[PDB]
Order: C-alpha cells, then structure tokens, then sequence
C-alpha cells in the first residue's frame, strides 16, 4: 500500500543509488573519485 | 505443407526490414566504400602491370 | 491514461488495440501491455515498429 | 616413433609495420605468371612443371590439422610433415599431365618441386594476406585491370588491326561505327555491364542486422554485435558451390560447349539466349538452392552458428542488454540461421546476375573477388585510427 507520491520519492531515490560514471573521472577538471551512497539498511529513507 | 516456404520468404522480408542500410545515407556510406574500392582497385592495377615491359 | 494510449498506438502505428494494461514501473516510468485484435500479427507490427 | 627425426622452421615474435608487408608480400608472383581445361582454370591457374601451386600447399596443412585432430610431439609433426606430402603434390599434376620416351621431360620439374614450398610459410606473417586468397584476388583482379593493357600489346590482328590498339581507332573505321562487333576484345562493352555488379554487391556487402550488446560488469558504453547479410565469407559459400561445378565437369569430360553432352549447362550468349525454358530457368534454381544448402550447412560446421555465438559472447563476458544468458540464443536464432540461408541465396542471385550481364572475368569469381579485398578493408581502416 503506497500512494502516488511516495512511490515516485522512492523511484527518485532509487535512481540516485548508481556508481558515477567512469569517464568522468578522465574530464579535464575532475576532483570526484566515487559517489553520497545509500544502503536500505545502513541509512533510512526520511520518512 | 508448403508453408515452411511461405515461412522462409516472410523470414528474409523481417531480414531485410531488420537489416540497417544505408538510406542520404546511402550517398555517404556508398561514396565512402567506392572510393575505397576504387582506391584499391588502382594498386591492384598498378603492381599487375610491371611485367608487362619485358616484350616490348 | 488506458484511452489516450489506446489512441495514441492506433494513430502512430495504424493498428486495432484489443485492450491495455498499465504499471507504474519501481523506477516511475509508465509500462503499457497493449493486446492487440486477434487480426494483427504483433511480431510483425513490432518487425514494422523496429523492435524484434 | 621414426618421425622424430625431422626438425622445423622458426618465425619472428615482433611488432612489423604494414609498408613492409603492403610493399615486399604483394611482389614476387611474376615468376609463377610468367607463363601467365580452359573452363577448369577457374581453380587455381592455368598451366598443366608450374601446375598450380595453391590449392596443394594448403591442402598439406589440411591433412596435417586433421591427422592431429583425428602436445609438444605433436606440434613437431606440423612443419615437419608438409615435406612428406610436398614431393607428391609437385609430381602429381606432372603424372596427370602424362596419362591426359616422354620420361625425359621429368627433368623440366627439378626447378618447380620447391618454387611455392618456401613462400608457402613465410607470406602468412604479417599483415595476413594468407589462406591462399591472396594469390587468388591477385590474378582475378589481373584478368580484369590488364584486359585493358592487353589491347594496346596484342600483336594478334585476326581480320582488323590490333598492333595500334581498338579503343581509339577512328582513322581505321573514319563513317566510324562504333557498335562494332564485341565477340572477341569486348573490353569497350563488358566493363559498362561490370561497374553495374560492382555498385551493386557493395551495397548488399554493408548489410548487417546490429544487435545491442553489452560488458556484463561495466556499466556505460553499448557496442553491437554484427550479424551481416551474408554472414558467411564469400569463399566458403561460393567455392562449395565451384567446387560441385568443377566436379560436375570433369566427370562428364572423363566418362560442355561443343561436341559435348549438354544436359546440365550454364547459359552463355550476348544479349538473351531462350529455346526452351526448362534448361534455362532450371540452372538458377538449382544454382540459388545450392548456394543457401551450402551456406545453411556451413555455420553449422565452422562454430558460426546461433549456439556456439552465445558461447563466444559467453566467453568474452558480453551479454544482451535485458535477456537473460539463455535468452542470447534466441534472439541471434532471430537472425543467425536465416541470414545464411537468404544470405547464400542473395550471392548465388549475384553470380546469376553477374553471368547473365556478362560482366568482366564471365560473371562468377567477381563476387569472390569484391568480398575479398573488402575483407582487407576493414583491416585498412582500423589501422588508420
């Protein structure tokens, strides 16, 4: 049982839970070497 | 029982609408392999025709 | 929504729909099943369509 | 236990750059053509000491992977074993040229019995102009660019002037009727109908289905699998198919254009030649089935089918971009087992198309000839960033 909104902060979530891309780290300025990770268990969701 | 037939002929039109051809296209990927060819074609005549001197 | 894409489908690819199914996908994007009438050959739709 | 008496031959282990191989591999063939069963010539060349050379020093290796596929012992009875077979392949056109005091002319073969076994190893390394192709594409393609050459050197007059050449001869005929008669030099009609095929094949060269692919732990770039049109190399499909003609002739000339049984025969004729349909339209039939049996079956031969792909792919940790590894078989089923069977079907109507236009080299070969040095292209191109 969800409704609309939570659903699409979950997906949102969901979608920023990937690696950085690899070829970011060859740009010509780039300081980030890996990704603000969230694990289900190690961190919860502000809700 | 024919069918496998009318099977076969279908498969190579779904080929065929599968297959990625060069379409403006065309003029670019088929200009570039003639060149090429072409290109090829004039070092094939070329060291073909050295032997030729020794009658005349 | 079931109607507009029902429409939408028929208008785009010129084919009958039999019904359409909906889901809001875990990523947010809407997934439609689109049956289509019994006439129409979906492995050749989805071959004009570009897909399969 | 008394072949391990014999050593082999050693080869280098170092970066070469490709002018040496493009400038010293492409030379030293004048020797075997300086002599430069007509219909049969087709095969590997023309003389019957010189022989032909190609398909023999390939086929020794042949014999020797399969004799080891029937290991540091074995790998010393590879380079060793061709000497064994090298004496008979030399002395075997010799005898055949005997049967159809004469034992004299034996001496004419001292030179000839290890003219090509030395090329035979050397010309692999490199740039790959291997597997006898090479030799192949180097005097089809002569046939076709000397034929123009040849007009302006042949000395033969027949009934017209030839010593000055035919392509330009308005103070010969100038009124001028350039419609002469094309049965013999058709060089000013023949390479009209050939730049058609050549057009034509390349087009249907460049056809492939892409299939998405992707490294099963990076995530990022997509690359595609390419299936192409023919998906079989031309010489596997279109020899097989050579070959059986090759046999069909020899067979009928041992137990056909003149004083010669007729039943199967390729049509041959400027322009159209119909009498009756059923000889006609029957050899395509049987040329086109062939040629998709012969393709058909070759994938599953050479580990090109469906199956062994998803091995390969498998193997090299590529994977379909949401099926499963099972799920790899049966799309490539989607196109694999049918682009061979229509594939092979498509170059068979080539050669068709080729023979009855008329084109340069009599229509059939020029499909091997375009494919060929199209192979050595894609080489040529990744090279050059």
């Amino acid at each position: 049982h969800k409704t609309f909104r939570i659903k699409r902060f979950l997906a949102k979530k969901q979608k920023q839970n990937r690696p950085i891309p690899q070829w970011i780290r060859m740009k010509t300025g780039n300081k980030i070497r890996y990704n603000k990770r969230r694990h289900w268990r190690r961190t919860k969701l502000g809700l | 029982f024919v069918e496998p037939s009318r099977q076969f002929v279908k498969d190579s039109i779904r080929l065929v609408k599968r297959c990625t051809k060069p379409d403006k296209e065309f003029q670019k990927i088929a200009m570039a392999t003639a060149i090429g060819f072409a290109i090829m074609g004039f070092i094939g005549f070329f060291v073909k025709l050295i032997h030729i001197p020794i009658n005349n | 929504n079931k109607h507009q894409i029902k429409q939408a489908v028929k208008k785009l690819y010129d084919i009958d729909v039999a019904k359409v199914n909906t889901l809001i996908r875990p990523d947010g994007e809407k997934k439609a099943y689109v049956r289509l009438a019994p006439d129409y050959d979906a492995l050749d739709v989805a071959n004009k369509i570009g897909i399969i | 236990p008394f072949c391990v008496i014999l050593p082999e031959i050693q080869k280098p282990e170092r970066k070469i750059q490709f002018k040496e191989k493009v400038l010293w591999t492409a030379i030293t063939l004048f020797i075997f053509l300086v002599c430069c069963y007509w219909m049969r010539v087709i095969l590997a060349s023309n003389r019957g000491l010189m022989a032909l050379g190609i398909s023999p020093i390939v086929t020794s290796g042949l014999i020797m992977q399969l004799l080891a596929g029937a290991t540091p012992k074995d790998r010393a009875l590879f380079n060793g074993a061709q000497k064994l077979f090298g004496m008979t392949i030399t002395i075997g056109q010799s005898i055949v040229y005997v049967m159809t005091v004469c034992l004299l002319i034996t001496i004419q073969l001292f030179v000839a019995g290890l003219i090509v076994l030395l090329l035979d190893e050397l010309l692999q390394k490199g740039y790959g102009l291997g597997s006898g192709i090479s030799l192949f594409i180097a005097t089809n393609i002569c046939e076709t660019i000397v034929w123009k050459a040849f007009s302006p050197t042949t000395v033969n007059t027949g009934r017209g002037m030839e010593f000055e050449g035919a392509i330009i001869a308005l103070f010969h005929l100038l009124a001028l009727r350039e419609a002469f008669y094309r049965q013999n030099l058709p060089n000013l009609m023949n390479l009209i109908a050939t730049i058609f095929v050549f057009a034509v094949v390349i087009y249907f060269q460049g056809f492939r289905v892409d299939l998405p692919i992707k490294s099963a732990r990076y995530r990022g770039q997509y690359n595609t699998y390419p299936i192409k049109l023919f998906y079989t190399s031309n010489i596997p499909i279109i020899l097989q198919s050579a070959l059986v003609s090759n046999l069909y002739v020899i067979s009928q000339m041992l137990s056909p254009v003149g004083g010669l049984c007729h039943y199967l025969s390729p049509p041959e004729s400027f322009g159209s030649v119909l009498e009756d349909p059923v000889h006609a339209v029957v050899y395509i039939v049987f040329m086109l089935g062939s040629c998709a049996f012969f393709s058909k079956t070759w994938i599953e031969v050479s580990g090109s089918s469906a199956k062994d792909v998803a091995k390969q792919l498998k193997e090299q940790q590529m994977v379909m971009r949401g099926h499963r590894e099972t799920s790899m078989v049966h799309e490539l089923n989607r196109y694999i087992p049918t682009a061979a069977a229509f594939g092979g079907l498509c170059i068979g109507a080539l050669s068709v198309l080729a023979d009855f236009l008329g084109a340069i080299g009599s229509g059939t070969g020029i499909l091997l000839a375009v494919t060929i040095i199209y192979q050595y292209f894609e080489i040529f191109v990744k090279e050059q960033s």
